[PDB]
């Protein structure tokens, strides 16, 4: 969707 | 990387592959890099040095494999390219290793978030794991410092950052190392970065994230008795950081 630094 | 296993980029979303291009239809592979924010990509600085024409280069997010494409991948031109003024290198180490690509796709757009393509976390202002800390490197550098060539599958393994006081002990690296280096090795020197391997990152948990601490620098050999890998502690680089990503 949008990013979430550092999730896998 | 030596030892380790292959994995995917769903593994680390966040390893961008830089290649630059010949003049003959080769594209070899330069480093690999990090993805911060949607444009923002960093690397190492020694990687560009020698060739510092962003028209050659093409940085690729969501690549599994080396020379063959990986489907979710997407391609894009070095727009801005900042190398570290203060950059030096001798007999081993390079100094402010640090580098930040703009990338932009043919299109004007930047990475778009999937299961392939995902930022890493910066620390906060000098802020380190502590020394012990297991944290993971990946990239696509040799498995043995004989090769001549590199593999087609993404490596990853897990090393451990150690102190400075072990680093610069005189049968390590000495004053090579600074304090704006990290040093990270496997307790029985068994993993470790090698070429190839150059601008990729060293992740680590920070307070509850996955956060990039260091870039892979330099070394001595890879994976030699009490030749920790030296990585550019990106911690106390932010500032430099935040000045070009603002
Ligand atoms: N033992 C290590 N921990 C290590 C890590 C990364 C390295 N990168 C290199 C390296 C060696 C020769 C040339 C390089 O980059 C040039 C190739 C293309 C751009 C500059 C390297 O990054 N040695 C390395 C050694």
């Amino acid at each position: 969707l949008k990013f979430q630094c550092g999730q896998k | 990387i030596i030892g380790g296993e292959f994995t995917t980029i769903e593994n680390q979303p966040w390893f961008a592959a830089i290649y630059r291009r010949h003049r003959g239809g080769s594209v070899t592979y330069v480093c690999g890099g990090s993805l911060m924010s949607p444009c923002w990509v960093i690397s190492a600085t020694h990687c560009f040095i020698d060739y510092p024409k962003k028209e050659d280069y093409i940085v690729y997010l969501g690549r599994s494999r080396l020379n063959s494409n990986t489907q979710g991948e997407m391609k894009f031109e070095v727009e801005n390219l900042i190398l570290h003024k203060d950059y030096s290198a001798d007999t081993l180490a390079h100094h402010n290793d640090i580098a930040l690509l703009k990338i932009r796709s043919k299109e004007g757009r930047c990475a778009q978030p999937s299961r392939t393509i995902q930022t890493i976390c910066l620390p906060s202002m000098y802020n380190d794991p502590q020394f012990g800390t297991s944290c993971e490197i990946t990239g696509f550098g040799k498995e043995a410092s004989t090769d001549y060539l590199y593999p087609e599958q993404l490596k990853m393994t897990v090393v451990k950052l150690i102190s400075h006081r072990e680093c610069q002990q005189p049968h390590y690296y000495g004053s090579e190392v600074t304090t704006k280096m990290l040093c990270a090795a496997d307790p029985q020197w068994k993993t470790d970065s090698c070429q190839g391997d150059s601008g990729g990152p060293l992740v680590c948990s920070l307070q509850g994230r996955m956060t990039l601490t260091g870039i892979v620098s330099w070394g001595r050999g890879c994976a030699l008795k009490d030749k920790p890998g030296v990585y550019t502690r990106v911690s106390h680089f932010l500032p430099w950081i935040r000045s070009h990503t603002k």
